[PDB]
C-alpha cells in the first residue's frame, strides 16, 4: 500500500552553521 | 614476489592517508601550541587550521 510523504525527508546538507538565509 | 624480481615487479608497500577535512569538528590535528584566548581586539587567529 502508499501514501502521500508530504514536505517529510528534508535534512541538514552540511555541517555548517546560517542563518536568515534561504540556501540553495 | 621474488627478491629476484625487477623493481617493477617487486612488492611496494603503499599507505594512503585519507583526509575528511570538512566543517565537521576536528579529532586528528596538527602538532601547534595553542594560545590563551583573546576578545574584542582586532587578532589573528587560527581555529583548528
Ligand atoms: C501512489 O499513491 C496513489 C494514492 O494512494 C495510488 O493511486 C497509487 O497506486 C500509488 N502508487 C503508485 C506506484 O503510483
Amino acid at each position: 500500500a502508499y501514501t502521500n510523504s508530504f514536505t517529510r525527508g528534508v535534512y541538514y546538507p552540511d555541517k555548517v552553521f546560517r542563518s536568515s538565509v534561504l540556501h540553495s | 614476489f621474488q627478491p629476484t624480481y625487477g623493481v617493477g615487479y617487486q612488492p611496494y608497500r603503499v599507505v594512503v592517508l585519507s583526509f575528511e577535512l570538512l566543517h565537521a569538528p576536528a579529532t586528528v590535528c596538527g602538532p601547534k601550541k595553542s594560545t590563551n584566548l583573546v576578545k574584542n581586539k582586532c587578532v589573528n587567529f587560527n581555529f583548528n587550521g
